[PDB]
C-alpha cells in the first residue's frame, strides 16, 4: 500500500483567447491508488460536463488521467481545478494561470 | 524508429460497493486507439483512434471476448492475493498489468515486456530474456513457481515474438497517416518580470507528436541543467503534447540565455534566442 | 490484439 499525492496541471488545449472557443485541461498524474475525485470549476462552481480520459499509469505505476471541458474564456471568469484525494489532508485548488 | 504496442490494466476491488473495475488500454506508440471500462454501457472493447476502425466485426468480437477473459483472470486474481497476504477480506486493492512489444526501425522484434503489481508495487515480471521471472516476494515466487512449471514464459514470448509483432506492424500500415507521422513543435518564449532585479523566463513547446522532447537551457552556451524549473510534459488533448522549461534570470543577462530544443520532427535542433 | 488468455496469478 504505496500512496503517492497527485500532481497537477491546469491549462488549456490551445493558446487562450478570450471569447473563442477552447478546452480547459487539468492533468493529475503522479497519484496512487486511482480514487480520485477531481472537477473544474467556473467562478467557484463546478462545471457539468467535464469528461475524462481513460486510467492509465507510468513505468513507476502511479495513475494519471486528463479531465477537460469545453468553455470560452473571458476576461471576467476565472477557472479552476478542484482535486480530492485520500493523500490530502483538504482538497487542492488550483487556479488557472493563462499566461503560464 | 523505433515503435511499440502496449495494453495497460487496472483493476481495483470495491468492497461493499459493487464488483471489481476493470479498465483496459491499448496504445500503439503515444496515442490511444482501443479501451475497455468495466462501468461503460457499450461491455465492448471500443475503437479511440481512426484507423482501428478500419477493422471489421470479427476483430471487434474477438478483442471484446479477449478482454472479458482479462477482466475474469483479474477479478479471480484478486482473491488469490488477498489470500496469499493473509489480508483481510475488506478493503480496496489494486492490481496493474502492462505487456507489450516493441519494433525496431525495420519494423522487427526488439523487445518484450509484461509486468504485473500489485497495491502499487512490483509483484512479478518478465525479463528481458522473455525465458524467467523476478519476483518481488514470497507471494510472487508462489506465482512463479505456479508459472515455472505451466510453462507460461513460453507461451507468453511466442506472442511477444510472434503475433504481438504482426499487429503492430499491420497497424502501422494501416494508420500509417498519423502513427508515423511528427508534428513538429510550435515554440516561443515568455518574459516575466518578478523584481527589479529577476526575470522569469520561460521555454513553450506546443503541439507536437511523439511525446518525447528535451527543453533545456544554455547560459553563454554552457548548460543550465542545474536551475531550470521543468514541467512534466502533459496531452494537449487533441492527440498533441506540450512542455515548458522556465529559468530565474538577473536582470540585463537575458540575450545570453538560449533554449534548445531535440524532437524527432526537427530537421535539426532549435535555438531560440533573446534578440530584441 | 490481446493475448488470447492470460494465466491466474
Ligand atoms: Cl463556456
Ligand atoms: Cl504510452
Ligand atoms: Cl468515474
Amino acid at each position: 500500500m504505496i500512496q503517492r499525492t497527485p500532481k497537477i496541471q491546469v491549462y488549456s488545449r490551445h493558446p487562450a483567447e478570450n471569447g473563442k472557443s477552447n478546452f480547459l485541461n487539468c492533468y493529475v498524474s503522479g497519484f496512487h491508488p486511482s480514487d480520485i475525485e477531481v472537477d473544474l470549476l467556473k467562478n467557484g462552481e463546478r462545471i457539468e460536463k467535464v469528461e475524462h480520459s481513460d486510467l492509465s499509469f507510468s513505468k513507476d505505476w502511479s495513475f494519471y488521467l486528463l479531465y477537460y471541458t469545453e468553455f470560452t474564456p473571458t476576461e471576467k471568469n476565472e477557472y479552476a481545478c478542484r482535486v480530492n484525494h485520500v493523500t490530502l489532508s483538504q482538497p487542492k485548488i488550483v487556479k488557472w494561470d493563462r499566461d503560464m | 524508429g523505433s515503435h511499440s504496442m502496449r495494453y495497460f490494466f487496472t483493476s481495483v476491488s470495491r468492497p461493499g460497493r459493487g464488483e471489481p473495475r476493470f479498465i483496459a488500454v491499448g496504445y500503439v506508440d503515444d496515442t490511444q486507439f482501443v479501451r475497455f471500462d468495466s462501468d461503460a454501457a457499450s461491455q465492448r472493447m471500443e475503437p479511440r483512434a481512426p484507423w482501428i476502425e478500419q477493422e471489421g466485426p470479427e476483430y471487434w468480437d474477438g478483442e471484446t471476448r479477449k478482454v472479458k477473459a482479462h477482466s475474469q483472470t483479474h477479478r479471480v486474481d484478486l482473491g488469490t492475493l488477498r489470500g496469499y497476504y493473509n489480508q483481510s477480506e475488506a478493503g480496496s486493492h489494486t492490481v496493474q498489468r502492462m505487456y507489450g512489444c516493441d519494433v525496431g526501425s525495420d519494423w522487427r522484434f526488439l523487445r518484450g515486456y509484461h509486468q504485473y503489481a500489485y497495491d502499487g508495487k512490483d509483484y512479478i515480471a518478465l525479463k528481458e530474456d522473455l525465458r524467467s521471472w523476478t519476483a518481488a516476494d514470497m507471494a510472487a515466487q508462489t506465482t512463479k513457481h505456479k508459472w515455472e512449471a505451466a510453462h507460461v514464459a513460453e507461451q507468453l514470448r511466442a506472442y511477444l515474438e510472434g503475433t504481438c509483432v504482426e499487429w503492430l506492424r499491420r497497424y502501422l500500415e494501416n494508420g500509417k497517416e498519423t502513427l508515423q507521422r511528427t508534428d513538429a513543435p510550435k515554440t516561443h518564449m515568455t518574459h516575466h518580470a518578478v523584481s527589479d532585479h529577476e526575470a522569469t523566463l520561460r521555454c513553450w513547446a506546443l503541439s507536437f507528436y511523439p511525446a518525447e522532447i528535451t527543453l533545456t537551457w544554455q547560459r553563454d552556451g554552457e548548460d543550465q541543467t542545474q536551475d531550470t524549473e521543468l514541467v512534466e510534459t502533459r496531452p494537449a488533448g487533441d492527440g498533441t503534447f506540450q512542455k515548458w522549461a522556465a529559468v530565474v534570470v538577473p536582470s540585463g543577462q537575458e540575450q545570453r540565455y538560449t533554449c534548445h530544443v531535440q524532437h524527432e520532427g526537427l530537421p535539426k535542433p532549435l535555438t531560440l534566442r533573446w534578440e530584441p | 490484439y490481446l493475448l488470447m488468455w492470460i494465466t491466474q496469478v
